[PDB]
RNA sequence: GGAUUUUUGGAGCAGGGAGAUGGAAUAGGAGCUUGCUCCGUCCACUCCACGCAUCGACCUGGUAUUGCAGUACCUCCAGGAACGGUGC
């Protein structure tokens, strides 16, 4: 799963109506970040659950990591990143870290989405010499730290876990 | 919690700054009448700021009456001194300065750059309390008064002249009833005049003046204010006379005068007071009402162009001899021809000569600087901005092609014999591996 | 220095409780094992000490807030206009005096 | 002058709401570009559950508030 | 950094996810709360997240207030006269603030339309009988902090604090 | 000529509108076919007549002399009218 | 002069013909001046029928409403241009 | 000769229009057109059993206006 | 270019009865202030036909769902009605 603006939340009360539900979700997600839109239906296809669109993937991730199992309408609901992009966003330590145990089958596109999850990095270099290795540099060292702490033990193609460490001098 | 000292110091600083700002405003001048009215309200406001500080200071004696015992000791001291130091021995490492201890009330009770505004004084003015026909003290608010006089009278034999001749008198004969709703209408009109007088005079002691006027209505008008020789005295609101002062005083304690009529001394006191306020404002601003009457007369009789405007408030080239050059020379030089330079702010040039020079002439140099595209040869004779952009893009691509970037081409094989560019080469070189 | 300003204010508050030029709340505290070099007369901070003292005197005098209340300032547009014109008039006198001094220097 | 798009609604059973709270069910057969209608077997039910059919009525577009067609036509 | 009218005029006022007319303050850090009148009553929600707001007071006279977002705050205490300026204000997103005392929400009873509030991660939330004092002193609120008020807890909140 | 609000209602044709007529009638449903005479033949509408019971019916036809208002899709905020 | 085009693009509270209101940023206009209100608010009266209960004005979300010339009566200007 | 130009020959003169919605608006109307289309500018309007509301830019309709009241010192011969 | 689909308009009208029930700090006229009596504008409770029926949220419990979606309003019982407005 990747960082998206929409933060999904499931297992809210179904005895709570959709209007007050989206009201309370907006209230609890304004403290997390910029609530831009709210996708909440009351039909059994998405009943009892709702996805609130943050104007930041950092904001939706903040809400998902702060409110994991959050006491919400009678029973703590579970919040995480949306599976894909929402309609709203759809219409919308070092400089470099070395990635190890990387798949020699991995795709550059998914690799770029992952390295740019934290604000867009400089590049990723999947080494065509010594296989199963990368060297990725960031346009921001703060994003570098964030993505590297997230990536130490990163899960992509779970057949392996790829790790990002502070690349030496 | 030292109230004897801290309150006095704060009030003293605030009041010094307030008096200084007011004295500066009254020692300088404002050039406009709008400046004059805004500054007069501001001077009343500075006096009210000084007054609020003084009202907070003159009551803070509930701690002083008992602190005169505690601060009057010459036996204690350095013990409490060292204790205050033991508290003041917290970290003060906020290594920086800020003057916000004694220099603030200057920018609290001072003036502004383009219009005289302090910190609080940014929105204080006669803007919401001034009429356009008024001018911040030149005309009055009486057009609605005339409309209401019409809607009350129901006659077409009442104009500005009759309205002024009726509404100027203080105690002159009414043309409209003080026993009918005409009294309430006059009360409302004199209320508008009193609002003009209350917005025009913020430097007069309004509380004392209103108290003196209430004392006047309670003492000198109800105590025979219009002397005479039945004919001794009559009532302004009652419409009843007295055989003498004795008859007046004995009939003011009579039965029909107290409550035995709709025009008695209890149900008609407000109407008498409104008539009094109206007549008093008229007779005080007779020079203001006289200026308004002269205004009305001139604005009603003057010409329309000046009246509306007062209510609202060949081309040949120039030769070397400062003369216009011949028409045939003009035709030859093709100056009549207009060339639009959009990048130059939709500028227009005459003459293809000037037009061609214009690309190295300054205004186009700027236009292209603003665009972010260097005024180089390649863009000369391009004028539309979208075109300049697109061309700049393809030229970016061109120079990018012909340039030599080692970072991207220079291909490096690793010890494992497979190729990287030198960028990744040095990357994973110092990144512990290559 | 906010702490230094507060300390100078405290020194002025202690000098408002001084009884003589020698016997007050600063004398012993000068040598009482704590740092106080602000009583020295040459350091520019003595000016802040003295100005705090002048304000402490103008606020600790009888009308400064000790046992009486002055209301011609707290409710007085008449006194306000008087004192404001008087400050402007002292300003005008000083303007004429500075002009005289400049002419004499010329 | 525009004619309406009533050629599909022609020959359809329509329950229309006319002004005064009236409910008339009838058959559209041919209309005038002003929507000036003639309704076959037009049954205009009063406020109560009592209704009557009147056959041929030139109804108003000033009084017709809206109309619905119960078939897909 | 003084709170001013530029940080009001450059703000966003729109119809947000909850169909409320919200004025938003992204990145404000304003520790001075005043002068919101020129909001012009085209708004019902007032969000001022990322603010250094030390106190809960200082708001002007609006008739149609619907939501108040004091999210990510630094409030020390709360001012009282919020009710005459918020006649029918109902939602208060007031978590992440330094509320402790049972008297830190004493002005809350003046809210007539109060329906929902969130004051989480505050030293006042963790206390026993805290939701009791909540559902007592805000008698109008039927849900607070993502859980409705109930007849049994309301009876207990009446019994206690007597 | 042709009015741009009417052009926005044309851009909202086919899709769902939420109109309100003279009698408070709130019809929320697909407004299919319409004219410059504001005579719109619509379908799939929940017509309530302002009484609270909206009924889900087909092939309604609402004029415009009664038309109090009509909500048209927000996604037309980029319609060529306003820009 | 087609005057409205100078005050358009900014938010006005228009009236209905039945005493209600429609507050929004006026988008575009026509001959008959039937209005196009974007993200419109419909602030109407609620029948009090009592002196012991207040008088409230509730507004629902209309969005982009194309209000007919039978609703456009008088429209004050109340909002900044969004 | 319809009253079109009698209504339209007016700009920013203190007049009093009566809207057929039981309301009155007095002030300096901005400009009038041929079909009784007049705007309001800084106008004070009193509604049916209501308050003296102020309008900075209000757009008064034509047939929803019930009457007009001109100035008192205006020659109707020179106006119509 | 005011005769059925947008601006020379079909708008405006007033809130069901009654009882030795109450109120008009500041506003009623008469019996030529107060004390008392009458009458033409509401609300609060109580009586009748709680104005009724309909439905849309809504307050309480109990009750099912764990459900990846660009939205009139969505599980169900029951109520007491705090609301919107329709037919008389």
């Amino acid at each position: 799963i990747r960082p998206n603006h929409t933060i999904y939340i499931n297992n809210m009360n179904d005895k709570i109506k959709k209007e007050e539900l989206k009201r309370s979700l907006y209230a609890l997600f304004s403290q997390f970040g910029h609530v831009v839109d709210i996708v909440a239906l009351k039909t059994m296809k998405m009943r009892g659950q709702a996805f609130v669109i943050f104007k930041e993937l950092g904001s939706s991730t903040n809400a998902l990591r702060q409110l994991q199992g959050f006491p919400f309408y009678g029973k703590p609901m579970r919040i995480q990143y949306a599976k894909t992009d929402s309609d709203i966003i759809s219409k919308m330590p070092n400089y470099i870290l070395f990635l190890n145990n990387l798949p020699e089958e991995t795709n550059e596109m998914m690799l770029s989405m992952l390295f740019n999850q934290f604000p867009g990095f400089k590049e990723v270099r999947l080494v065509p010499g010594r296989h199963d290795i990368a060297f990725v540099e960031f346009e921001n060292d703060g994003q570098a730290g964030a993505a590297r702490d997230a990536l130490q033990g990163f899960k992509i193609t779970p057949s392996h876990a790829m790790k990002i460490t502070y690349a030496k001098k | 919690m030292e109230t004897i000292l801290e309150q006095q110091r704060r009030y003293h600083e605030e009041k010094e700054r307030l008096m200084d700002v007011m004295a500066k405003e009254m020692l300088t001048k404002k050039s406009t009448l709008r400046d004059q009215i805004n500054s007069d309200h501001r001077t009343r406001a500075m006096q009210d700021r000084y007054m609020e500080v003084s009202g907070n200071l003159r009551d803070l004696y509930d701690d002083k009456d008992g602190l005169r015992k505690e601060e009057l000791n010459a036996i204690s001291g350095p013990n409490e001194f060292a204790e205050f130091y033991n508290r003041l021995k917290q970290i003060k490492e906020f290594h920086r300065k800020h003057p916000n201890e004694i220099c603030v009330p200057m920018s609290v009770e001072f003036e502004e750059l383009l219009k005289a505004r302090e910190n609080p004084s940014e929105e204080a003015q006669n803007l919401v309390e001034f009429t356009d026909e008024e001018g911040y003290g030149r005309y009055l608010d009486l057009h609605d008064c005339y409309l209401k006089y019409i809607n009350l009278k129901a006659s077409e034999k009442l104009d500005y002249i009759t309205y002024l001749s009726i509404f100027d008198q203080l105690f002159d004969i009414p043309k409209e009833r003080k026993n009918a709703e005409y009294k309430r209408y006059l009360e409302m009109l004199l209320e508008y005049l009193q609002d003009y007088t209350d917005r025009v005079k913020p430097l007069q002691d309004q509380n004392e003046l209103f108290g003196k006027i209430q004392a006047e209505f309670e003492k000198k008008w109800e105590n025979g204010t219009f002397p005479g020789w039945e004919e001794r005295a009559q009532r302004l609101f009652s419409t009843k006379g007295k055989s003498l002062e004795s008859l007046d005083t004995s009939l003011f304690a009579k039965n029909p005068k107290s409550k035995g009529t709709k025009r008695d001394t209890e149900r008609n006191k407000d109407i008498a007071f409104l008539e009094a306020q109206i007549y008093e404002y008229v007779e005080i601003l007779g020079e203001q009402r006289h200026l308004t009457h002269e205004n009305v007369q001139r604005k009603q009789a003057r010409t329309g162009e000046e009246r509306e405007e007062e209510e609202e408030e060949k081309n040949l080239p120039l030769g070397w001899d400062g003369k216009p050059i011949p028409y045939w020379l003009y035709k030859l030089h093709g100056l009549n021809i207009n060339y639009n330079c959009e990048i130059c702010g939709n500028y227009t040039y005459r003459g293809p000569k000037a037009f061609q020079r214009h690309f190295a002439e300054w205004r186009h140099a700027h236009g292209m600087r603003c665009l972010g595209i260097p005024n180089t040869a390649h863009f000369a004779n391009v004028t539309q901005i979208e075109d300049a952009v697109s061309l700049w893009a393809k030229l970016k691509l061109q120079k990018a092609s012909e340039r030599w970037q080692p970072d991207t081409e220079e291909e490096y094989e690793d010890s494992s014999g497979n190729v990287v560019n030198k960028k990744t080469y040095e990357d994973l070189k110092r990144q512990g591996l290559l | 220095s906010a702490f230094d300003l507060d300390v100078v204010k405290l020194t002025a508050q202690f000098v408002a409780r001084n009884g003589r030029q020698f016997l007050t709340q600063l004398m012993q505290k000068e040598q009482r094992n704590y740092q106080f070099d602000f009583l020295r007369p040459q350091h520019s901070l003595f000016n802040y000490f003295t100005k705090l003292v002048e304000q402490y005197t103008k606020i600790l005098i009888p009308p400064k807030g000790l046992f009486s209340k002055l209301k011609k300032e707290a409710e007085n547009p008449r006194e306000v206009l008087d004192q404001v014109c008087y400050r402007v008039e002292w300003a005008k006198f000083q303007e004429r005096e500075r002009k005289k001094e400049e002419e004499e220097k010329e | 002058a525009h004619p309406p798009e009533l050629k599909k609604f022609m020959d359809k059973k329509l329950s229309l709401k006319l002004n005064g709270g009236r409910h008339v069910q009838g058959i559209l057969r041919g209309f005038d570009p002003f929507m000036n209608l003639v309704i076959d077997e037009c049954v205009e039910m009063a406020t109560s559950g009592q209704q009557n059919n009147i056959g041929m009525v030139v109804i108003r577009g000033n009084s017709i508030i809206m109309l619905e067609a119960l078939e897909r036509v | 950094v003084k709170l001013t009218a530029e940080l009001i005029e450059q703000a966003a006022q729109y119809t947000n996810a909850v169909r409320d007319r919200e004025l938003d303050l992204r990145g404000y850090k304003i520790p001075v709360i005043e002068n919101l009148g020129a909001t012009l009553d085209q708004f019902d929600a007032i969000d001022f997240s990322d603010n250094e707001i030390r106190k809960l007071d200082g708001f002007p006279l609006l008739r149609r207030l619907k939501t108040l977002l004091v999210n990510n705050n630094r409030i020390c205490r709360i001012g009282e006269g919020l009710d005459q300026a918020l006649p029918c204000l109902t939602e208060l997103i007031l978590t992440n603030n330094s509320l402790v005392e049972l008297g830190d929400l004493d002005p809350l009873a003046s809210l007539k339309s109060l329906t929902y509030l969130s004051i989480l991660r505050n030293p006042v939330t963790n206390k026993k009988h805290y939701r009791l004092y909540v559902i007592y002193k805000v008698p109008q609120v039927r849900v607070l902090d993502f859980q409705k008020v109930k007849l049994k807890e309301r009876q207990e909140a009446e019994k206690m604090f007597k | 000529s042709i009015g741009v609000p009417i052009k926005v209602l044309h851009e909202a044709e086919g899709h769902i509108v939420t109109c309100e007529t003279n009698t408070g009638e709130v019809y929320r449903g697909k407004l299919i076919e319409a004219e410059d005479n504001m005579n719109c033949q619509m379908s799939n509408i929940t017509v309530t007549y302002r009484d609270g019971r909206v009924a889900q019916l087909e092939q309604v036809y609402i004029r415009g002399s009664k038309i109090r208002f009509l909500i048209l899709p927000d996604m037309l905020k980029n319609a060529p009218m306003l820009k | 002069s087609s005057k409205m085009l100078q005050h358009i693009d900014y938010r006005m509270r228009c009236i209905l013909q039945d005493g209600r209101i429609f507050i929004g940023t006026f988008k575009a206009f026509d001959k008959h001046m039937n209005l196009i209100l974007c993200d419109c608010d419909e602030f109407r009266k609620i029948k009090p029928k009592n002196s012991k209960q207040a008088e409230r004005e509730e507004k629902r979300v209309l969005g982009l409403v194309l209000l007919r010339g039978e609703n456009l009566v008088s429209m004050t200007v109340e909002g900044p241009p969004p | 000769m319809k009253l079109v130009r009698f209504l339209m020959k007016l700009s920013h003169e203190t007049v009093t229009i009566e809207l057929k919605n039981g309301t009155q608006v007095h002030g300096t109307i901005t400009g009038v057109d041929v079909s009784m289309n007049t705007h309001l500018k800084a106008v004070k309007m009193t509604l049916k059993n209501r308050e003296p509301v102020q309008l900075e830019t209000l757009s008064i309709r034509g047939n929803n206006i019930r009457y007009f009241i001109l100035p008192d010192s205006l020659p109707l011969d020179t106006l119509l």
